[PDB]
RNA sequence: UUCAUCUAGACAGCCGGACGGUGGCCAUGGAAGUCGGAAUCCGCUAAGGAGUGUGUAACAACUCACCGGCCGAAUGAACUA
């Protein structure tokens, strides 16, 4: 029940009565449609399974000060505003899941009795605990565990005892001990039971209430004697903590007879259209029906009876207020790993002693879309401060450090809006610890980022995710002219999604990367008709390797001027990895001092100062790993032609001879320099197709292959899932680098090597190998040398190479150095 | 839901067999020759391929 | 038939020399445990098992080295071997009825007695939790280590042990499916 | 001391950090040997050995889990040689 | 048409062991009898192969050979037409 902006604003002011959590679970456990019924029974109102682009439904309910004697925190209010932000379980769409955790203090988990605690449910439960968030064990779809399976009291309680101990294992391992004992116990009144599609849900505590004195002792001690080793004797009329009598016969556990039994009898009776027994028990539970309510029989019969018996939002929000967290207790030791560097800093202290009137702090993780003037609003949580409709505050970009200036934009917000389900409306204020939606900062911020008033503030924690972009794809247009619109669209997809990593490649294509192939085709779909608006052209990301020689070109190739005068002889030798690597590193620079650069290459990476100090080029563009040295010393016109040489050098070393790619770790050696008399005949106009045609023939006689790009794929995943990984990499030449793990947590973080041409759907085969348990974070490493010799179309890259010439529309296969050679 | 003695008995009459390499038919795992005459009563057999 | 004839002459050698002996029987035993026994007395009590080449040892009882072979042939049946010595029996009887301990729950072995165990924290991290899930036994986490909540009397006396529950009983130091290695007959001079 | 295939028993008592080495068959064939059989073969496969050692390898059998249950000098003549293709001692074990 | 071992105590059969070194030489991102080459050993007895396979990522675990219970005379293996 909300009234108005200010009335809802006044409840907000009390952060002690602010249950701010998220709902995570798994693909099909009934969490999205179940959260729909909670709002339709206790959501929000002010004076008026795929999670397809979600927001954050607010909502607020009523309690009592007597319920407040059981909550261990500093709460003094009775009206509570619970702001629940929707966060899609899955795993190939877990982008919004890591975002919610950080920008909230608590969290709900929709486990199941039948499908139970799944593999992804177990690892998504870890993200919430590895972030220091609190638990809500909601075992739903219990109507199908007693309607389309129908078990016994002691026995169904074992499917639930399993649900208990399964979600329980992720706790004692995939959690943090600073929160204390955050292990959800059903009896402790920390476990939720219920049916979301049929609006009813009850709790352990809910019946401890409707029982206490109707038993004789306090309801707290009794509801702890309701679950576990606890039996009641319908003969001694006493509570014996043994499962048999003074004879040795079977007993229906305390739980089985007091809670279960009634439900069990109600279950059947209503599901068996027997109103000849329905009223009798309908009476023991004080349930009344009138008019078209009793016009519904059997299924619909129990649907409305149990609602009026077990209250939806009520029961889950009973353990959400007396158990689930708010900023007050949460941020108390949550802000530690909510910030980096100075934890004793006064700005992080503002968050610890939550002061809306101090160091303004906020983190926008999401960016709720609505194409108007700019493009859409931002979405963050205030940790220490009140925001206003035009307030001037700074922006800490993903780079920005308190002592520099880059990624720091201090502007005034045009207006503020509070989220109500999916839509919002113009508000002006919101204090420390409450999640808000600040607009007008779209055309400034570069995605997830900080926003603080105090400039001396360091930098917070930049997300986490535990996924990383690994699905690779390339795009184009079916129609040549609409090409520009498609490109500004990747910019749009940047500002319409979280993990989506669009980038450019060495192919002249706009690359697309994401959580999954479904995910991809999902962004592709929301794009094809919206973001793009035209027929694209998708296909695996075209890969370019590097045309490199190695076995030291044995014969000297002959290339003279086009008139046939100035002849130069070259030998192609291999430049050491640590050597060519340093060119691209910024160690051995193309604008560095030769004497000191020679001391560097001679001592550290061993060579003779002669060819070391006489280097000339750094092909291609004078920054790549191709170095040219003068093997001569008696050239009458030494550097009087050095330029024309370095020129044709890069053009040829860039557009390759094998097929058409630049080269890598190759040292061109101008063994002999034979020139003409007059300098006019000795100009670039000849030296170009001479030095170029020289490396052309010298290349095809230096016995070259291709050093291609390798990935440093970090596959952090479960222990028994490791079986599947070994076999998968045992196929795609997976060269597993290391393999270490934390003794306690079974998750074994494993790093390896994977060929670029061996990964066009690689992620997919891993999860299929051992359930969505495996985790591939493919971070390209270096270039690992091959061995096949592509000058013959039997070599692996040999097929690749000819089709690349066939690709560009070239001289078919590889033309011999004889087709473009000089001599008798 | 499976359990040892239960998922074991189930396999004893579905997976614990021997697939003939000519006619494919189900024979006792501890077999040696086929009982069908369309294959000429062959001896070339192979246990029913397991699950990975 | 080569080694069958030489076995005769050899076992014949130790019986023709020593004063007192034991025709010890044992069905349930383990190879590794077995050699620990022969090493338990590598000199005073050297063991020597037998079979049908022991049905001829009764036809070697027909060979009659001494008349005392009468009191020997009526103990040939069951996995029964030998025990050679020349020291006072009470002292060495003490050792053979001290050489008797056994094996655990070999998944699908005999289940004769009642399977009852108490409830105290096991002392190991939550590991075989996926088994107690499809198994259904009340057990909660107490300081990381899995703690026994119920005095679970696992399997009822008289059945065939299930693969799953036997392996977790192994983690519980449960060894009751054998208990072998004693005497079948007692003989001297 | 010891490398290739690790068999090291470790007993713990909540914070109690203590280990007891079982010195496998790998450990004895390299324990008496000098430096080129202790190190320098990182990029090399270990395949040579003949030269006579003797009785002190009987106490080296006491380092290789004494759960064989028989005689010492007797079983040494077995392990080292057939499974031990380096430092064969007496070329009579195969 | 050929060789075993063969009531003395057989094979087909059901009943109890499948070991130490050993997570063997190396070889390993990983390999411990079962991805793998090269070695194919004796302590002991009734016996156990660096091991017959399944399956563990590798361990573990099950199992076969070898050998003890009983069934208790043949009847197994190799070939011809
Ligand atoms: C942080 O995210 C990272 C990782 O996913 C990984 O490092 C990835 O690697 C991309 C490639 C990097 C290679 C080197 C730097 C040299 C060659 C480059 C590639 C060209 O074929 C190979 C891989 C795959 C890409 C081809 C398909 C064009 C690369 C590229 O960016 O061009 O790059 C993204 C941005
Ligand atoms: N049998 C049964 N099905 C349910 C119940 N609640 C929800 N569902 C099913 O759950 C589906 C929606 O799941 P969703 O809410 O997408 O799951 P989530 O993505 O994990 O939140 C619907 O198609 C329903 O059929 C229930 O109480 N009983
Ligand atoms: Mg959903």
């Amino acid at each position: 029940v909300a009234f108005t902006v200010d009335q809802m604003r006044s409840l907000m002011d009390k952060v002690t009565n602010v249950r701010n959590m998220s709902v995570i679970a798994h693909v099909d456990h009934g969490k999205s449609t179940l959260t729909d019924s909670l709002v339709q029974r206790a959501g929000i109102i002010s004076a008026a399974g795929i999670t397809i682009k979600s927001t954050a439904i607010s909502l607020y309910s009523e309690m009592s000060d007597e319920d407040v004697k059981e909550i261990k925190q500093k709460t003094d209010g009775n009206s509570f505003l619970i702001n629940l932000i929707d966060s899609p379980g899955h795993v190939d769409f877990s982008s919004e899941v890591t975002a919610a955790l950080r920008v909230t203090d608590g969290a709900l988990v929709v486990v199941d009795t039948i499908e139970g605690v799944c593999v992804q449910t177990e690892t998504v439960l870890r993200q919430a605990l590895g972030e220091r968030i609190k638990p809500v064990v909601v075992i739903n779809k219990v109507d199908r565990a007693l309607l389309e399976l129908q078990v016994s009291k002691e026995d169904l309680y074992q499917t639930f005892a399993r649900t208990v101990e399964s979600v329980n294992v992720i706790v004692s391992t995939y959690a943090d001990e600073v929160l204390g004992d955050v292990q959800v116990y059903p009896a402790r009144g920390t476990v939720a039971f219920g049916s979301g599609l049929h609006g009813w849900a009850f709790t352990i505590r809910q019946f401890a209430t409707r029982y206490a004195k109707k038993f004789g002792v306090d309801k707290a001690k009794m509801m702890d004697r309701l679950w576990g080793d606890s039996f009641f004797n319908p003969k001694t009329k006493k509570w014996t903590n043994k499962d048999t009598d003074a004879e040795g016969k079977p007993l229906e556990r305390a739980f089985n007879m007091f809670i279960l039994d009634p439900i069990f009898r109600l279950f059947t009776a209503i599901m068996n259209f027997k109103k000849d027994e329905i009223p009798v028990l309908l009476e023991k539970l004080e349930i009344v029906l009138k008019g078209d309510e009793k016009d519904l029989e059997g299924k619909a019969l129990l649907k409305v009876v149990m609602r009026k018996f077990l209250p939806a939002a009520d029961a889950l929000l009973e353990m959400i207020v007396l158990h689930l967290p708010s900023p007050v207790t949460a941020q108390a030791y949550r802000a530690e790993q909510l910030y980096e560097g100075p934890a004793d800093d006064a700005n992080c202290i503002a968050i610890k002693n939550c002061d809306p009137k101090a160091d303004l702090m906020l983190y926008v993780s999401k960016m709720v879309p609505t194409s108007d003037k700019g493009r859409f609003y931002a979405f963050g949580r205030v940790f220490a401060g009140t925001v206003k409709s035009g307030q001037k505050v700074r922006i800490q970009g993903p780079n920005y450090v308190p002592g520099k200036k880059d990624d720091l934009f201090i502007k005034a917000i045009q207006r503020v809006v509070l989220m109500m389900g999916r839509f919002v409306e113009p508000i002006d204020d919101c204090p420390a610890g409450n999640i808000i939606g600040l607009v007008g900062i779209d055309q400034f911020l570069l995605k997830t980022g900080t926003l603080t008033t105090s400039e001396t503030a360091h930098n917070m924690k930049v997300m986490k995710f535990s996924v990383s972009p690994v699905v690779q794809v390339a795009v184009e247009v079916k129609n040549a002219n609409d090409l520009p619109k498609l490109v500004e669209g990747l910019k749009r997809l940047s500002k319409s999604d979280p993990c989506v990593l669009t980038y450019m490649s060495e192919s002249g294509e706009h690359i697309v990367a994401g959580t999954g192939e479904l995910h991809l085709e999902i962004c592709l779909q929301d794009l094809e008709h919206d973001h793009a608006g035209v027929p694209l052209k998708i296909s695996p990301p075209v890969v370019a390797y590097r045309e490199t020689v190695e076995s030291e070109s044995s014969q000297t190739a002959l290339s003279k001027s086009p008139n046939k005068h100035n002849r130069i002889y070259l030998k192609a030798e291999p430049i050491d990895e640590e050597v060519s690597l340093a060119i691209e590193n910024g160690i051995i620079n193309p604008r560095d001092d030769f004497k000191a650069r020679a001391r560097i290459m001679a001592d550290d990476y061993g060579w003779d100062v002669t060819d070391a100090r006489k280097i000339w080029c750094f092909g291609p563009d004078g920054n790549g790993p191709n170095l040219v040295i003068d093997q001569t010393k008696a050239v009458q016109y030494l550097h009087e032609i050095k330029d024309s040489v370095v020129a044709a050098f890069q053009w040829a070393t860039k557009e390759g001879p094998i097929f058409g790619e630049e080269m890598r770790s190759v040292r061109v050696n101008i063994l002999d320099v034979t020139l003409h008399a007059d300098a006019i005949h000795r100009g670039g106009g000849q030296i170009i197709p001479t030095m170029r045609r020289a490396t052309y023939a010298g290349f095809l006689l230096a016995d070259p292959k291709i050093q291609e790009p390798v990935f440093l794929v970090e596959i952090q995943c479960p222990e028994q899932a490791v079986g599947g990984i070994y076999s998968v990499l045992n196929k795609k030449r997976g060269q597993v680098v290391s393999e270490e793990q934390r003794p306690g947590t079974p998750l074994f973080t494993v790093k390896a090597y994977l060929p670029v041409n061996e990964s066009f759907g690689f992620t997919g085969e891993l999860r299929q190998a051992t359930g969505g348990q495996a985790f591939p974070q493919m971070v390209f490493d270096h270039w690992s040398t091959l061995g096949s010799d592509p000058l013959d179309p039997t070599s692996k890259a040999g097929e690749i190479v000819l089709a690349a010439r066939k690709r560009h529309g070239m001289k078919e296969e590889v033309p011999g150095w004889q087709e473009y050679y000089d001599k008798l | 839901i499976i359990e040892p003695s239960l998922k074991a008995l189930a396999s004893k009459y579905n997976c614990d067999k021997s697939v003939c390499r000519k006619c494919y038919a189900r024979l006792p795992p501890r077999a040696t020759n086929c009982r069908k005459r369309k294959c000429g009563h062959t001896n070339q057999l192979r246990p029913k391929k397991k699950l990975k | 038939r080569e080694k069958k004839a030489e076995y005769f002459a050899k076992l014949r050698e130790y019986l023709e020399e020593y004063k007192s002996l034991f025709v010890v029987g044992v069905d349930n035993v383990s190879s590794q445990q077995m050699h620990e026994v022969r090493k338990e007395l590598r000199g005073r009590a050297v063991v020597l098992m037998g079979k049908n080449t022991m049905v001829r040892r009764a036809i070697r009882g027909f060979l009659s080295d001494l008349p005392d072979f009468e009191k020997l042939l009526p103990f040939v049946k069951g996995n029964v071997g030998f025990v050679f010595t020349n020291e006072p029996l009470t002292e060495i009887k003490n050792v053979i009825v001290s050489n008797r301990v056994a094996a655990p729950a070999r998944a699908g072995a005999v289940a004769p007695e009642d399977i009852w165990v108490r409830a105290v924290n096991t002392g190991m991290e939550p590991g075989k939790t996926s088994f107690f899930q499809a198994l259904g036994v009340p057990t909660k986490i107490a300081r990381g280590t899995i703690e026994i909540v119920s005095d679970v009397k696992v399997v009822d006396a008289g059945n065939k042990v299930g693969q799953s529950e036997a392996s977790l009983l192994n983690l519980l130091n449960i060894s009751p499916f054998t208990f072998g290695l004693t005497v079948v007959q007692v003989y001297d001079n | 001391k010891g490398i290739k295939v690790t068999v090291q028993l470790k007993i713990q008592n909540r914070q109690a950090a203590a280990s007891v080495v079982p010195s496998a068959s790998s450990l004895v064939i390299t324990a008496l040997k000098e430096p080129p059989r202790d190190r320098k073969k990182d990029k090399n496969v270990k395949h040579s050995g003949n030269i006579q050692l003797d009785e002190i390898i009987e106490i080296a059998r006491q380092m290789r889990d004494k759960s064989f249950g028989r005689t010492l000098a007797s079983v040494t003549k077995e392990i080292l040689g057939t499974a031990q293709s380096v430092g064969c001692r007496v070329d009579f074990k195969n």
